Parts: C-alpha cells; structure tokens; sequence
C-alpha cells in the first residue's frame, strides 16, 4: 500500500460533535451545515486517495498463484473480506443516508447481495474458487501425464475458442469493475482484473514449451525419418522417394499441412 | 538432548541482581556489562540446542505420510509450536532485536514488506502439497506402478511445479542468517530432501532395467564378438552402426530425447547435465564418459546418417623403400619414387570383394 | 473421457467448490463427504467398460481379419496368396477399418501420432493395457508407410545387376519386366511391383557352365515376389544407402549374387515381417502390469540382418 487516510477515521465523528459547533459560537446552524458539508466533501476525498492507488496485486512469479487465489477467497483468512466490513462500518459512522455518496454506492452496494441479478461480489468470489480449482488440478495432480499436455490443451482452447473458466471470470471481472463511479476506477482495475492477469501470465509460456516437445514428436521424427540421408538434403548417392514426399508438402492433405 | 540449564524464562531473578551491583557497592556500565551479558548466555545456550535437533528415519512410503504430516498440519504441529515457543522470548529487543534471535524471528511473521523471501505460513503449504501426491500413490491404485506414473514427471515431461517446491529449502537455510541456525534449517529442510530421495529411488531401479533393455540388450547381441570390439577377425558388420549411433535417428540418440531430456540436454557436441533439477540425481561417470565418445564419433564417421567419409592421402620416400602398397578397396595408388601428389579416396567402396593389402 | 457434461463430471465439478469452498480446517472434512463419494463410482465404471472393449473388438475387426485372411500365404506358409486389394480396407492410414477403429471408440486414449501409436495420452491412471496389441499395430502401420501411399497397394524399387563366380546367363522375370545378363556393364533398372494384366508371378533361371538353362523355381500368383525372396536372407551389406544383397545360393554350389538397393525406407524386404503374424488378443487386461519387453522389435531385425 501507499498511505493515507490522515485523521479522518470515523472514530472521531464520536469524539468531534463538539468542536464543529464550538466555533459556531465565537464566529449557528447556518455555519453547522457549513462546516459539516465541507468536512464531508473532505472525507471522501481523504479516503479515495487511499483506496484508487492500492498497488498491483504483488505479480507473482512462476507457478505459484494458486495460493493468491486461496488467500483471496478464503473466509477466515481474507484480506479482501475483512476489507469489506472495514469499509462498511467506517463508512456508516459518518452521520445511512447522510453517509455520502462516494463510500457508499461503490462497494457498500455490492456486499449486500439482492436476491436478484445484482453483480455480488459472491459471485467473483466463487468463481475465483472455480479458477484456482482447475489450476490446482493442473499441476500437483497432473494424472501420471505432464501438466504440459494439458497446459497446450488450455492454451489451444481459449485462444481460438469460446467458453472456458478462464474467459468467463475476466468477462465478469470488468462489469463490476467500471460499473462503479469515474473515482473507483482505479479501485475496481486492481482488485477484480489483476488477479486473471496473474493466471494468464503462467498459464501460456509452459504451453509455449509445450508446443514444442510435442512438434518434436508429431511430425519432425516422421520427417527425418524418411529423408534422412537420401539425395537432396545430404549429397549420398540414393535418392528420396517422389511420391511419398506429397504426403508432407502438399497444402490440403499432408502432415505438416495437417499441423497448422 | 542435552538442552542445558536455560536459565531464561526466570526474567525476574536477574531483576534484582541488576540492582544488587550498583547499591551494594559504592560506574552505571557494571549493569551494562553485565546487560550485554544478559544474553551471552542466551546467545549460546538455545544457539546449541537447535543444532543438537536432528530427525528421526522414515525409510519406507508409508513412514514419510506419517512423518511429513504432522509436520504441516497447524493444529497439532509441533513445529509450529516450537517456532511459537523461540518468539516468545525474543519479541522485543531488550522490531528491532538486540539479542541473536533477529533473523530467526524474521520467518514466524516478519509483515515482509518487499524482503520476500519466504515466510513460514507459505513454505509450511509446500509441504501438505507433497503430502497429497505421496498419498494419491499409496491411495490404493497399484504404488509399483504409480510410483514410476510419477517418476517420469521429474525427469522428461517438465512439470511446472518442480521449479518452486525444491528451491524452498535452498532459500531459506542459506538465508536464515547464522551458519548455526541454517543447520537448524537444514535439520528442516531434509523432510523435503528425505521424501524426494524415496520417491526418485525406485527410478533408478525401473530406468536401470528400460536402458538394459531397450539398447544395451540389442547392442550386445548384435556386436559382441565382432572385431573392432574384440581383437578377432570375424564377422565386420558395418551399418548397423549407423542404426546405434546415428545422429538424429539412431536409437541411443532417441533414449536421449524419450526418456531423459530435462537433465540431459544437448549443447553442440555433447549434453553436459546442467540444471537445478539434477538435485538428488547422481550420474554414473562411466555413462557421460561413454556418451561423449559415442557422439564424438558422430562428427566423423556418419555425418550423412549412413556409413561413409572421404580422405586424402600422400606417401613418402626412405632407405631402401622406393615403392607402393595401399591397394585398398580397387583405388590403387602406384609410387615408384616420383614427384609426389594428393590422391582421393573413399573407405566404404562399392564392391563385391572388399579388402586392403601391402607391396 | 473425451466429452463433456454428462452426470458424472457435473457432481465432482459441484463436489469441489462447496468442499474448498470452506476454511483451511474444514478442508480435511470437505475431502472425504464431497469428493470421496464420487470416487467410489469412478472405481467402479471404468473396469467393466475396460473389459467390455475387448469384446467388442473381437467381432468388429478381429473376426473380419481372420476370415479374409485366415489359411492364405503371408501369415501361414500354405500355397494359395491373401489377395492383394481387399487388404488395403484393412490397412489403409485413414480409411480402413482398422483405421476406423482407433479414431472414434477410443479417440482419447491413443492419438495417432507421426506413424506409430502414442498411448501416454489418456490423461488417465489405473488403466494399462496389453503391450502385445501395441507391438501388433505398429508393425502393421511400418506396412502402411511403405508399401501403400496412395491406397491403389503398390511400391516401386531399384534393382539388381550381378557379379558372379563361375556361372553366366543370370535371368529373373517378375510381372513381364525383364533382367537378362551376360556380364555386361551393370546397370540399375526398376521394377514396379504389382503390374497390369500379364501371366503374373516370378522366377529365375541361371545357365551353369556345362549344361543349358535350368529354373530355379517359378512361383506363380500375384503375391509371387514376396515368395521366392524369403529363401536367402543373408542380406546386410556395406554399400549404397539402403544397402542390401541377396545370395540365392541354387543347386550346385552355384551362387548367383544380386544387390538391392530401395527408395521409401526399406522397400519390398518389409513385407517378409508378417509371417506368423496374428493379431492378437484383448487389449486392456488385468494381466501383465509389470513387464519390459522393449527389445523384440531391435532383436529380430537383429537376427533378421546379420543372419
């Protein structure tokens, strides 16, 4: 974090009733409401400074981000949850309806579930569970096979495809990221986006080395296997053989047409 | 054993000798001498008693699911209560830390603002993961066979987990900044050490039997006995050499990209094994002695991937000797003492009647 | 296993999230009330559907591999031929009925991969299967990358000029191409090896220095070929690329040597691997978990080529 937040906690709506009427004194209502809702704008203000610049998530390295995604959705353990009751009860200690504006309709709304379709933070909050569910399956329990043949596997069907667990929650992460206000903007691109980001940067450079050690097997042996050491790749007396080579080059049938 | 008489833990009883040396007597830094030396004694007598930690053997499968769970399991894990028990007595310095439990206590909770190392909460989940694996293989599905099922993942199918869950143990004992209490690490390193070393030991023993095998059974029936093995003058058999010891699609040189790539990995002319992932994996030296003789000749001999080179040669003059001899393989080259030129030659020549002598 | 959505995968998929949906101490109960009653099902469907493949495969392709071809000449040494293109329906790469067997009843178990057969693609543990049906269908693909390349089953070679000791007049028909030789200069020719309507079939005759000619044998029928070179496979040679002779030791002391040099891999020498060649039996058994047989397949060309 970057700090903020200076003496503006709600703790001293408890202690200051007071001094904001003292001066109402020496110099009364007209000046109450004068000073209350210059004192309000100031308090939104304090705490957006603190709450649009968080940070990045700390972009973790190779592997491993499936124990961020546990540390953000566990219950008991959150620091994302426990955020959220700080935000509501410092929040309503501004006076419901008089606790302004900007700290409320950003994420007060959306810890309170309607039984409707409201976009919940239940609901990104489960779907992370579902992300780091077939991540975790993905590598300590790779079924005696490598991780490799699944991570081509995931690397084939959300680039060209339609529908995996990956794309859907980025997909949910930017409706209750800019269906907030233009001043938690900041806020809603570091906590509902930047963890996807953190999956997606490991998820398709093993499958990019993947790419590889299953090419070296699928139609590199098959082709320096036949034209090894014939005429027109290396200067031996036998030839390669004319009509087995269409089964490679042509452009429609052949194996390495049948690659791409 | 042997954890000494600690006398810490009874604070208060040197409470009032730190008055004692002052009033008794009739100048300050004889409580400071003495307060510097307040932990000297701290410094050594719980120094020794974390080296003199050690473990307790496993030496099956089943021992190293008993052994590694109580390890991580928080409620009842005694190293938890071990590490509760050494930050008790080093909280304050008497942030920052007077006495020698500074870096020992930089692992309980240290809110490790940008010095991530690693803390004891993540390394301890390192642990149950392994815990699952080794449990999947005893969880009743054949453990001779998924034993291997796992196996080959260290060695050639490149997992995306192995790179993290060793390195723990080598970034935290070198980082946990006395030599003394890094050997207390290394005692905590080890349940990691000792569980790879069971699980990669039946390799050994099934990749022995695969490489005797699939190669070294079909090379020595087919070449045992033959001459430039054994010093007789039977049986030369020449391109079953090119089938062995090809370049790309000899079957030695498919062993190395099938079975063990990962560790052995080719660089020009030979593959010296050079990564982290050689850890708990000794390589007999008689095998990298053979295999780079055996790609050496590669370079030479069977460029083109079946048998054949080409060579020049010249002969010279001496006493008594005016005359020619290498008729080999119906290339005669004739000198009867004349001006001498460079004359093309080819060893594996076409004929039915192959052989070489001297005149 | 290669599908999607049906009420097995659904009920773990719904089994995960409410078990680690919960804390990190209730993570030992939600393993063993949410997942661990999906398990006991999975156990016990994949065993018999592993044992009911077999016998399925014994009358979709088994049977109709052993009634076309059952007494004929190339598996068991009789003297009436399997006939030639009704065979290519049961070896072609990707339109035979062997071919159309591996593609869709087992499409995520083995992936046709380059020419042989990968398994180690079922993503899948406790299910091996028998390493005889592994060995038996990639002999049978090495004959499907040689001979037939364009489904219509024929392959074409280089030949075989002589040199000799003692004996002239070297004659072999095959298919009505000949090769008459009276040690000229030797120089390679071409056979095509299944040809258009003729008296088809194969044999050879040498003239000794003190009597006429005298065949050698003569073997008729369109697998003619493939008969008579069986018998003098003392073959390996140091020459040209693909490096073959042929000894053909005849009556007499006479030997009437030849040099075989092919063009597509190994040529027509490869069709001498289905002699005694059965396709064999279950796959997926309980039986052998444990061997290494990986040497066969190194040991009889061993024996093949240096004897």
């Amino acid at each position: 974090v970057v700090p903020g937040m200076f003496t503006r906690q709600a703790w001293e709506e408890a202690v200051l009733p007071s001094i904001d009427t003292v001066i109402n004194e020496r110099r009364p209502e007209a000046l109450r409401q004068r000073l209350t809702t210059r004192y309000f704008a100031d308090f939104g203000n304090a705490w957006l400074n603190f709450l649009n610049s968080l940070h990045l998530r700390k972009a973790q390295m190779l592997s491993d981000v499936t124990e961020q995604l546990t540390l953000m959705a566990d219950v008991r353990q959150s620091p994302l949850v426990a955020l959220m009751n700080t935000l509501a009860v410092q929040g309503r200690t501004g006076q419901r309806l008089h606790g302004p504006l900007a700290t409320t309709f950003g994420p007060v709304l959306a810890l309170m579930d309607n039984q409707n379709n409201s976009a919940d933070m239940l609901n990104l909050q489960t779907y992370l569970t579902r992300v780091t569910q077939v991540r975790l399956r993905l590598q300590q329990i790779a079924g005696s096979s490598d991780p490799q043949a699944m991570m081509q596997m995931l690397a084939q069907t959300v680039l060209q495809g339609k529908s995996v667990d990956l794309t859907d929650t980025r997909d949910y992460g930017s409706l209750t990221a800019a269906g907030l206000g233009q001043e938690w903007y900041g806020f809603g691109q570091t906590v509902f986006v930047r963890p996807m980001e953190q999956a997606w940067q490991q998820v398709l450079t093993p499958a990019a080395e993947s790419l590889n050690a299953r090419w070296r097997t699928a139609v590199v042996d098959g082709w320096n296997n036949a034209f090894s050491g014939r005429y027109p790749f290396k200067n031996v007396s036998s030839d390669a053989s004319l009509p087995l080579l269409a089964k490679y080059l042509n452009t429609d049938t052949g194996r390495i047409a049948r690659f791409l | 054993v042997v954890p000494g008489m600690f006398t810490r833990q009874a604070w208060e009883e040197a409470v009032l000798p730190s008055i004692d040396t002052v009033i008794n007597e009739r100048p300050e830094a004889l409580r400071q001498r003495l307060t510097t030396r307040y932990f000297a004694d701290f410094g050594n007598a719980w120094l020794n008693f974390l080296n003199s930690l050690h473990l307790r053997k496993a030496q099956m499968l089943s021992d190293v699911t008993e052994q590694l769970t109580l390890m991580a399991d928080v409620r009842q894990s005694p190293l938890v209560a071990l590490m509760n028990t050494l930050a008790v007595q080093g909280r304050t310095g008497q942030g920052p830390l007077a006495t020698t439990f500074g870096p020992v206590l930089a692992l309980m909770d240290n809110q490790n603002n940008s010095a991530d190392m690693l803390n004891l909460q993540t390394y301890l989940t390192r642990v149950t993961q392994v815990r699952l694996r080794l449990q999947q293989i005893a969880g009743s599905s054949d453990p001779q066979a998924m034993m291997q099922m796992l196996a080959q993942t260290v060695l050639q199918g490149k997992s995306v987990d192995l790179t993290d869950t060793r390195d723990y143990g080598s970034l935290t004992a070198a980082g946990l900044g006395q030599e003394w209490y890094g050997f207390g690490q290394t005692v905590f390193v080890r349940p990691m050490e000792q569980a790879w070393q069971q699980v990669l030991t039946p390799a050994a023993e099934s990749l022995n039997a695969r490489w005797r095998t699939a190669v070294v059974d079909g090379w020595n029936n087919a070449f045992s006995g033959r001459y430039p093995f054994k010093n007789v003058s039977s049986d030369a058999s020449l391109p079953l050499l090119a089938k062995y010891l090809n370049t790309d699609t000899g079957r030695i040189a498919r062993f190395l990209q099938n079975n063990l790539s990962g560790v052995l990995h080719r660089e020009g002319s030979r593959w010296v094994p050079d990564t982290i992932n050689t850890r708990g994996l000794t390589f007999n030296p008689a095998f990298l002695k053979a295999i780079n003789t055996l790609s050496e000749i590669a370079d030479v001999a069977f460029t083109t991937g079946n048998a054949g080179l080409h060579f020049e040669l010249r002969p010279g003059t001496a006493a008594g000797v005016m005359q020619t001899t290498l008729i080999t393989d119906n290339q005669k080259l004739i000198y009867v003492n004349q001006m001498p030129v460079w004359k093309r030659f080819t060893w594996p020549a076409d004929t039915e009647a192959p052989g070489a002598s001297l005149s | 296993l290669q599908g999607k959505s049906v009420d097995l995968t659904d009920t773990r998929d719904y089994g995960s999230l409410t078990a680690a949906g919960l804390g990190q101490e209730w993570y030992g109960f939600g393993q063993t009330v949410f997942v661990r009653p999906m398990e006991q099902a999975w156990q016990q469907v994949l065993t018999p559907a592993a044992e009911s493949l077999n016998a399925r495969w014994r009358t979709a392709v088994v049977d109709g591999w052993n009634n076309a071809f059952s007494g004929r000449y190339p598996f068991k040494n009789v003297s009436s031929d399997a006939s030639l293109p009704l065979l290519a329906k049961y070896l072609n790469t990707d339109t035979g009925r062997i071919a159309r067997f591996l593609q869709n009843n087992l499409s995520g178990v083995l992936h046709r991969e380059g020419s042989r057969w990968v398994p180690d693609t079922i993503n899948t543990r406790g299910l091996t299967f028998n390493p005889a049906f592994l060995k038996a269908i990639n002999t049978l693909s090495e004959i499907a990358d040689v001979a037939f390349t364009t489904g219509n089953a024929g392959l074409h070679f280089e030949l075989r000029p002589g040199t000799a000791a003692g004996v002239m007049q070297t004659t072999l028909i095959t298919d009505n191409q000949k090769l008459i030789y009276v040690n000229q200069m030797p120089v390679w020719k071409r056979f095509t090896w299944p040809a258009d309507t003729e008296a088809p079939g194969a044999s050879l005759s040498w003239v000794s220095t003190q009597a006429g000619t005298r065949q050698y044998a003569d073997l008729p029928g369109s697998w003619g070929l493939i008969r008579l070179l069986e018998m003098a496979r003392r073959k390996a040679a140091p020459g040209v690329a693909s490096g073959w002779s042929l000894s053909w030791q005849a009556q007499d002391g006479r030997m009437l040597n030849y040099t075989l040099r092919t063009e597509a891999g190994e040529g027509p020498l490869v069709l001498l691997k289905l002699r005694n060649f059965v396709l064999p039996e279950t796959v997926f058994e309980l039986s052998g978990t444990s061997a290494f047989t990986g040497n066969d397949e190194d040991a009889g060309d061993t024996v093949e080529e240096t004897d």
